């Protein structure tokens, strides 16, 4: 199985794919 | 209030709602140097070549400024000017308001805030008791 | 205690070998070469552009890097 | 590529345009909250100023509080956030009477009196309003659950 | 008039067409506002990035919801009986019924049964536990992080490249085919023999034991002194047993060149040879173009130097043909990308290398299907994009005399030929098929015309299946093929013998009358697509009806009842149309394949083979026969797994119904039927309070071609997939 | 709707806003953009 | 608008001037012809991009084309 904060863990690693891909389609839409 | 202003970068020290609601002071002093000076808010600036425009939020800050204007640099800049201008807009005329800086005699001024004695002919509270006045403006 | 090996003829070479790559970063890399203590033959080094220093200097580096790989591949146990 | 310049470029106000004050998310968000945003009355901004603060008020006191180990658990919270939003509200109110007495513009209709007596009304609503939905939904708990769940469908 | 900030021509309409248009022309980065072609170039890079960063969040989702919501522990202990799980299902509508049918595959939660096989690349390749998943998860949300990032810094003036970076073909291709096509597959050996290889022999090589334990027993000195036969010194023997240690071997690359006989897929080893081999190949191939150095090609040189009597400028000015036109570009890696895509589908099924994915038929099924589907988008792209390239980035003048110019100057003689080869055998098929189901329903089957295709089985012969009786190079054990007589170097000919002669693997199908139908009908739709393909790639300049199409563009609606009327005659509609022909080519292919291996899995191979040669054969023996699982998945008794497929299967057909009511009717119907509406909503009481900033219209003509064409694909591809995926999980798990 | 996996909460709140609070705050915000000015 | 553009090939029939619903048409002197006049469009931003006037063209190709564009209210024939 796996663990309950290895789930919490992705998903604050997944945040920095969030922040850099907002700031990128930003970028971008200059 | 001609003048470009120095070029600063900008910092939290200066200019709050006061400056908007009321009084704030300009500062104007003439240099043929660029040179580098301490602003009173914090950090350093950049004299521009020519007149300067500097906007504070005290008196103190603008006196400071001159201070150091006239004792800081070899080539003393002594042709500051202070002013206070207010937001509905008009610009009143302060630190140099005669000719000369006010440690020179100017011979035309009056004195005011001059007593005809010591402070050992001051009047004694006990006199002047309920008056609505003190013992000095007596 | 991690694995090591005595003295070979492989450790001979590869700390050898380290300090010729150590040569070439310190030939790529340093930016005051030939400033330093005056040198017997200096078109030898790298063109009367190398001194004394940079000869410690470099296969110093080489030692370190040959220690480095020495120890590492003597405790991985590939030496 | 500096990033950090003057507010608004003026470089002796105050205020410096760093990445969190001056940016163009944060210009796009502060700007856009009720307090901020532009051509709203004030009733429909503190309304849901309001709202978004008698909700949050539901909490601190229904987790972690003097009925939280009891069988009225939600109640103790709501009628704390009542109380909350009570003198808040007439915070919000004795602000409004203090500070708009001498007149002034109508740059902002915010910083009025009507405005600002506007503001405290939809602050009022908004708030007891959301916390009483707070409570509801705490109080009505299974059957919340069971909706997200699919024990009723 | 904000929102299409690109065009400032969409920012002034008080319609709905900005929105719509807005929204279709915002990824045509040549048609923008102040767009140079250093800031396309730049805008494009940073686009790929952006879509680098998608695929690698799309696969880290689905290894993240292997690894949480997935079954991979229990399935890697019997992958044969187990269905592998893809996530859980969570949706507030469940009923009790839908719950409990959902609940499979051992499971306590609903969840849904993965049909895509990232369960069996995921075994093969060495992943053994939920925590390599997760840590794969996390690593791959890092990696879309960094391309992210990567994006976003060369948008930066410091980092965006200049136009001479962008247009250096010759770096590009010495970095894509050494660094990208050969170091990733030199890795993926390396990978392979160090993790892969391992892990299905037995021992755990995680990210400790890497540099511990050697691969082979021998070290890296037999690879260096050129005594490399020890690597493939004992090979699997052919009683292993994946995953643990039973007959392992120890042998890193060997090429055995048959099939696993426990797993039915190819031995791991030879994967990694495999892979060793072409990252040789595809390293050296990199070394071929000039660069910063001396040696090395020059583009100009090799395409400049190529001019023959029969052609004339043969190929002059291609390379800044290529060089300076981006739907050129596209173009030609569309259409390769196709065609290995198509590649890529007809070897995973023939040549399964994945632990126990021949044996898992649903899977199998769906990666064909999936694969051919892309493969077809994609070539129906590269000839969209040669139309496109034709209208902007063609110029007649520097391309004087050479092999486009030639295209253009006789596309009608190649034009007229597709014509009478797609009619010549349209005819045919249709012909045989109609004479094979009259004479089959008038009683005497015995009347059709049933042609053995004795091509293809010689083809298969030649290969080594011995069935039909031919003699010739593979099949004759006597003959210079299959000896090799100057060095006798076939040593995967035995293993290939073995794999190619046994009954039960889809390597080399056994093919009849049956199939020789199916493959002229194939042939037939491959040349109508390709006809209407390229009758909107050749006639993008203009044909007799409008000499001028250039200067109107790609997408235009029509030109005008004038003329006769001109009503589908811009290159976008025979895209339009070669999109049908591209859905039901692919529809004919998977129809095929599916029904073909319908008869191979259940053993009833006879099923196909007598009742493919007509057409109620066709309706009644697979698309009537092979449905009953389908459709009632949910019946007014009850509901099992296969109900998520019914509903989607009447959810496609409702999409392809509304598909033929874009393409059917057209704008000025709904044009007067919305100024009715219009008038309904300004005149009644308390929605005259309610008003439109944009003016409802009509969808534009070529948009809802587009709109229709997009449903008739979403339709027709849910429906398929519904079907195909529901009647083999029907019949096989 | 149970959950046998680790954080069976995470679906129960994810669902909710991936279905709506991403579509209305999605749409909301699309809506003033594409009408804005 | 969409922007009608007139070529050489007029030969002054009038055919398009009087097709043309909106009138944005209109026939000016003209030198290169033997009915010694061509069609012009001056009210071009009245053009709602009918085709009647290409479609009454006699000569061929076409003496007149309409370039479907930038739409507007007199453009698209909005009465809301
Ligand atoms: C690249 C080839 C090579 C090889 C195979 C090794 C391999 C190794 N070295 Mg070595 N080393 C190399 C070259 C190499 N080294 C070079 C060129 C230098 C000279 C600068 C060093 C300097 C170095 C030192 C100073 C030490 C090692 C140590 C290590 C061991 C564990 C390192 C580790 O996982 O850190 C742990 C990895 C982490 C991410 C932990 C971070 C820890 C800090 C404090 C935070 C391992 C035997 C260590 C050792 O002796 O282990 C037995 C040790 O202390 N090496
Ligand atoms: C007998 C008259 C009377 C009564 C019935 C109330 C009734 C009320 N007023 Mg009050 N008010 C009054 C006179 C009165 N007012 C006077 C004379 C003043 C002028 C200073 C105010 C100024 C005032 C403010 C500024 C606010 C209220 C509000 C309120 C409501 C609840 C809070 C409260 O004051 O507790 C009940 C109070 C009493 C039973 C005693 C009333 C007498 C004192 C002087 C009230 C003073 C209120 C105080 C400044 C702040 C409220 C305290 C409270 C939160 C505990 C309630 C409807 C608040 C509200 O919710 O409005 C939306 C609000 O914001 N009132
Ligand atoms: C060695 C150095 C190197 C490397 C590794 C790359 C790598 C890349 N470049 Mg780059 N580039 C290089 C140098 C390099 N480049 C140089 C020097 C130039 C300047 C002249 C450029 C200029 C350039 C531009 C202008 C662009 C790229 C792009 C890209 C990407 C294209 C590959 C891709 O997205 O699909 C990955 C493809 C593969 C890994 C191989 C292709 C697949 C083949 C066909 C095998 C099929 C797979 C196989 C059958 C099984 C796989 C199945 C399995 C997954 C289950 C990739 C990240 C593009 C990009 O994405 O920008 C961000 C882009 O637009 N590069
Ligand atoms: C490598 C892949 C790739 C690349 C980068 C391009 C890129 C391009 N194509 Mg495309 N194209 C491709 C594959 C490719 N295409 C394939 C495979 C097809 C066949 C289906 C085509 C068929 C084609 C047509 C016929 C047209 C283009 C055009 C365009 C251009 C504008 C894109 C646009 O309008 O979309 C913007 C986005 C949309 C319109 C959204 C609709 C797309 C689907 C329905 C939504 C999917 C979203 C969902 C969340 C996933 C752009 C240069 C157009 C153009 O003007 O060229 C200059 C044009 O008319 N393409
Ligand atoms: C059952 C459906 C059906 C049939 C039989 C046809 C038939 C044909 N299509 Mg097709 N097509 C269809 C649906 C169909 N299409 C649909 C739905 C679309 C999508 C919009 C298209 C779009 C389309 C395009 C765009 C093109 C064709 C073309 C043609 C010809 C292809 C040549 C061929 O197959 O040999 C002929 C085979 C036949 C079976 C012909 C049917 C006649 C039968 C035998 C009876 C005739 C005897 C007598 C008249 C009665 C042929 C006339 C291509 C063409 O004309 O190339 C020359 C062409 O370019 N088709
Ligand atoms: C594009 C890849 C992909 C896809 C198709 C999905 C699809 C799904 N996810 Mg998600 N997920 C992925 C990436 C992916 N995920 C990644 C990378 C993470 C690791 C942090 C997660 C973490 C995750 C959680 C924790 C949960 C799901 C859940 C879900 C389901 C409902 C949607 C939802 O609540 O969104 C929630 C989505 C997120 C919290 C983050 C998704 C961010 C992706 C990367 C956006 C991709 C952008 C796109 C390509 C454009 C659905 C099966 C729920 C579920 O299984 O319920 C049964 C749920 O509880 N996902
Ligand atoms: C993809 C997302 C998704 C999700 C999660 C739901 C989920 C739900 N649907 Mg829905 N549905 C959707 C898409 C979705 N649907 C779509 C696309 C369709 C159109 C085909 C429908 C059609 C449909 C219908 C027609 C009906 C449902 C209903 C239901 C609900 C059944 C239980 C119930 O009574 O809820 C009750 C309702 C809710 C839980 C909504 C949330 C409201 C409460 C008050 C929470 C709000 C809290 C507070 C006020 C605000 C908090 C703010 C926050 C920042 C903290 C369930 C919550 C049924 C229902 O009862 O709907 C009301 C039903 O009748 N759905
Ligand atoms: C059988 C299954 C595949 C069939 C595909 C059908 C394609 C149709 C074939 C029509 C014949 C084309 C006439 C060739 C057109 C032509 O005249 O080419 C003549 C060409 C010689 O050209 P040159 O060498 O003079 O050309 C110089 C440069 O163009 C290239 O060197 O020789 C060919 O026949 C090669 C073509 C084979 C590839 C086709
Ligand atoms: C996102 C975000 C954020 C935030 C955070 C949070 C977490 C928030 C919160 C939120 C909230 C906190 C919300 C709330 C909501 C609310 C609601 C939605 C309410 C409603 C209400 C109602 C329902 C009411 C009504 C009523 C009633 C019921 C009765 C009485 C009266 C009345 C009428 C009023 C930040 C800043 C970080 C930034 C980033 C992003
Ligand atoms: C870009 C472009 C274009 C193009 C596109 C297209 C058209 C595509 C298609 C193409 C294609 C898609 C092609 C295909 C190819 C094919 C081939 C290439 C084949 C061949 C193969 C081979 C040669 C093989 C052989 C063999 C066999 C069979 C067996 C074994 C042995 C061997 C290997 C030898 C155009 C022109 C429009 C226009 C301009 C732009
Ligand atoms: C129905 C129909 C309409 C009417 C369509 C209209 C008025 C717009 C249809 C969209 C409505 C508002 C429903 C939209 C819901 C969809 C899910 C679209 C969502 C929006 C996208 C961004 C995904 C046309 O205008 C038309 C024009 C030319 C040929 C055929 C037709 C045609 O068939
Ligand atoms: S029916 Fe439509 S597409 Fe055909 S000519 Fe008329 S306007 Fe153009
Ligand atoms: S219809 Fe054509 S030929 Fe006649 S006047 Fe007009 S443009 Fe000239
Ligand atoms: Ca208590």
């Amino acid at each position: 199985a796996l663990s309950d904060t290895q789930i919490l863990a992705a998903l604050v690693v997944a945040l920095l794919p969030a922040f850099l891909a907002f700031r990128l389609s930003t970028e971008l839409y200059k | 209030l001609s003048g470009q202003p120095p070029k600063f970068g900008g910092s939290t020290g200066g200019l709050l709602s006061k400056a908007n609601r009321e009084e704030k002071y300009a500062i104007t002093w003439t240099s043929a140097s660029e040179q580098v000076f301490e602003m009173p808010t914090g950090g350093a600036a950049i004299m521009n070549e020519g007149e300067n425009l500097l906007y504070l939020a005290r008196k103190e800050q603008c006196l400071a400024l001159g201070t150091q204007l006239r004792t800081k640099f070899k080539p003393k800049i002594q042709d500051y000017k202070i002013y206070r201008v207010y937001p509905s807009g008009e610009v009143q005329y302060l630190h140099p308001a005669d000719g000369v800086f006010p440690e020179k005699v100017n011979e035309g001024r009056e004195a005011q805030g001059t007593k005809t004695r010591r402070i050992g002919q001051n009047p004694e509270p006990v006199t002047i008791k309920f008056s609505g006045k003190a013992p000095y403006e007596v | 205690s991690p694995t090591t090996a005595g003295w070979s003829l492989s450790v001979g070479i590869i700390m050898c070998l380290c300090n010729v790559f150590a040569f070439v970063i310190g030939y790529f890399a340093i930016q005051k070469t030939g400033k330093g203590k005056d040198l017997a033959l200096p078109q030898l080094a790298s063109k009367k552009t190398f001194g004394l220093p940079e000869l410690l200097a470099t296969m110093s580096f080489g030692h370190i890097l040959g220690a480095g790989m020495v120890l590492g591949l003597a405790s991985s146990g590939i030496l | 590529n500096q990033v950090v310049q003057a507010y608004n470029g003026d470089p002796f106000v105050g205020h410096l345009s760093t990445p969190i004050s001056d940016s163009a998310f944060t210009r796009t968000f502060i700007g856009n909250l009720p307090a901020y945003r532009k051509g709203l009355s004030p009733i429909l901004r503190g309304l849901e100023v309001g709202m978004a603060h008698g909700y949050f008020l539901i909490g601190p006191w229904t987790l972690l509080g003097p009925l939280r180990d009891s069988e009225y658990q939600y109640i103790g919270g709501l009628i704390g956030a009542l109380a909350l939003i009570l003198v808040a509200t007439a915070a919000l109110s004795s602000y409004g009477l203090v500070t708009f007495q001498g007149e002034q513009g109508s740059g902002d209709t915010l910083q009025t009196a009507d405005g600002w007596s506007q503001f405290a009304a939809g602050f009022f609503v908004g708030g007891m309003g959301g916390a009483f939905v707070a409570y509801f939904l705490l109080e009505n708990l299974s059957v919340v659950d069971g909706i997200f769940r699919g024990l009723f469908n | 008039t904000k929102f299409p900030k690109f065009s400032q021509d969409l920012a002034q309409d008080p319609t709905t067409r900005r929105i719509w248009y807005g929204i279709a022309t915002a990824h045509d980065f040549e048609t923008h506002d102040g767009m140079t072609e250093e800031n396309l170039y730049q805008k494009i890079f940073a686009s790929h990035f952006g879509h680098i960063a998608i695929i690698f969040l799309w696969t880290s989702g689905t290894l993240f919801h292997v690894a949480w919501q997935g079954n991979f522990e229990q399935w890697i202990k019997d992958p044969l009986n187990i269905r592998p799980i893809a996530h859980a299902i969570w949706d507030p509508h469940f009923g009790e019924g839908a719950v409990n049918a959902f609940t499979q595959a051992g499971a306590s939660n609903p969840v849904n049964i993965a049909y895509s096989g990232v369960y069996h690349w995921f075994y093969t390749i060495g992943m053994t536990t939920n925590q390599e998943l997760y840590s794969g998860a996390v690593f791959l949300l890092v990696l879309a992080s960094l391309f992210l990032f990567a994006g976003w810094l060369h948008l930066q003036p410091k980092f965006r490249p200049s136009l001479a970076w962008f247009k250096n073909a010759e770096s590009r291709l010495n970095h894509h085919l050494a660094g990208l096509f050969g170091v990733s597959s030199l890795a993926w050996a390396g990978h392979l023999v160090h993790v892969a290889i391992p892990e299905a022999r037995g021992q755990h090589v995680g990210w400790d034991n890497f540099l511990s334990t050697p691969p082979h027993p021998a070290g890296l000195m037999p690879f260096f002194t050129g005594n490399w036969g020890v690597y493939a010194a004992d090979p699997d023997t052919a009683g292993h047993i994946f995953g643990t240690s039973e007959g392992a071997g120890t042998a890193i690359l060997t090429f055995l060149g048959g099939f696993h006989p426990q797993t039915e897929s190819l031995w791991l080893t030879d994967i990694a040879h495999h892979h060793l081999a072409i990252a040789v190949i595809f390293i050296i191939a990199g070394h071929m173009y000039r660069t910063n150095w001396g040696i090395g090609h020059s583009i100009k040189e090799i395409l400049n130097a190529h001019k023959g009597p029969l052609t004339g400028a043969g190929h002059t000015n291609l390379y800044d043909t290529i060089n300076n036109s981006l739907h050129f570009q596209l173009g030609l890696a569309l259409a390769s990308l196709g065609v290995i895509t198509s590649l890529v589908a007809q070897h995973m099924y023939s040549l399964p290398s994945y632990a126990f994915i021949a044996q898992d038929h649903t899977t199998q099924a769906a990666l064909y299907t999936h694969h051919q589907y892309i493969a077809g988008f994609l070539m129906v792209g590269a000839f969209a994009h040669g139309a496109i390239f034709f209208v902007r980035d063609y110029d007649p003048v520097a391309n004087k005399d050479n092999v486009l110019a030639r295209m253009l100057e006789h596309k009608e003689a190649l034009i007229s030929h597709l014509s009478w080869v797609s009619l010549f055998l349209g005819f045919h098929t249709l012909g045989l098929y109609v004479h094979n189901d009259v004479v089959v329903a008038f009683g005497t089957p015995e009347k059709q015309i049933l042609i053995e295709p004795v091509f293809a089985q010689w083809i298969q012969a030649t290969s080594g299946k011995a069935l039909y009786g031919f003699d010739v190079l593979l099949s004759n054990p006597d003959s210079i093929a299959s000896t090799a007589w100057p060095n006798y170097g076939n040593v995967w000919l035995p293993g290939w013998l073995d794999a190619i002669n046994s009954g039960t693997n889809s390597l080399f199908l056994t093919i009849g009358p049956g199939d020789f139908l199916v493959h002229h009908a194939i042939a037939l739709g491959l040349h109508t697509t390709a006809l209407i393909l390229i009758k909107g790639a050749l006639d993008a300049r203009g044909s007799k009806l409008m000499p001028d199409k250039k200067d109107f563009g790609y997408s235009f609606p029509c030109d005008g009842p004038g003329r006769g009327g001109t009503c589908d005659i811009s290159a976008w509609d025979a895209f339009y149309l070669a999109m049908f022909w591209m859905l039901n080519t692919l529809g004919w292919l998977t129809f095929y394949w599916h029904w073909k291996h319908l008869g191979v899995w259940s053993g009833n191979v006879a099923q196909f083979n007598e009742n493919s040669t007509y057409l109620m054969g066709w309706f009644r023996d697979y698309l009537w026969a092979n449905s009953a699982q389908l459709i009632n998945g949910y019946n007014p008794y009850g509901v099992n797994n296969l109900s998520v497929w019914a509903w989607m299967f009447l959810f496609g057909h409702l999409v392809w119904a509304t598909g033929f009511m874009f393409l059917i009717s057209w704008r000025g119907y709904w044009q007067e039927l919305i100024e009715t509406i219009v008038w309904a909503h300004e005149r009644t009481p308390l929605a005259n309070l309610v008003r439109w900033k944009d003016k409802p219209v009509a969808l534009s003509i070529v948009q809802a071609r587009l709109v229709g064409l997009a449903h008739f694909t979403v339709g027709y591809v849910l429906t398929y997939a519904a079907f195909l995926i529901a009647s083999t999980a029907g019949k096989f798990g | 709707m149970d959950g046998s996996y680790a954080a069976s909460y995470l679906p129960w709140i994810l669902i909710p806003m991936v279905g709506w609070l991403f579509p209305a705050v999605t749409m909301g915000l699309l809506f003033i953009h594409i009408e804005s000015e | 608008s969409h922007s009608v553009k007139i070529y050489d090939t007029c030969i002054g029939c009038t055919q398009c001037v009087r097709a043309c619903p909106l009138d944005v048409l209109e026939m000016v002197p003209w030198d290169g012809c033997k009915a010694a006049q061509i069609a012009s469009s001056p009210r071009t931003e009245d053009c709602v991009g009918c085709k009647r006037c290409e479609t009454a063209c006699p000569t061929d190709f076409l003496s007149i084309r309409v370039y479907l564009g930038a739409e507007t209210t007199r453009s698209m024939g909005l009465a809301y």
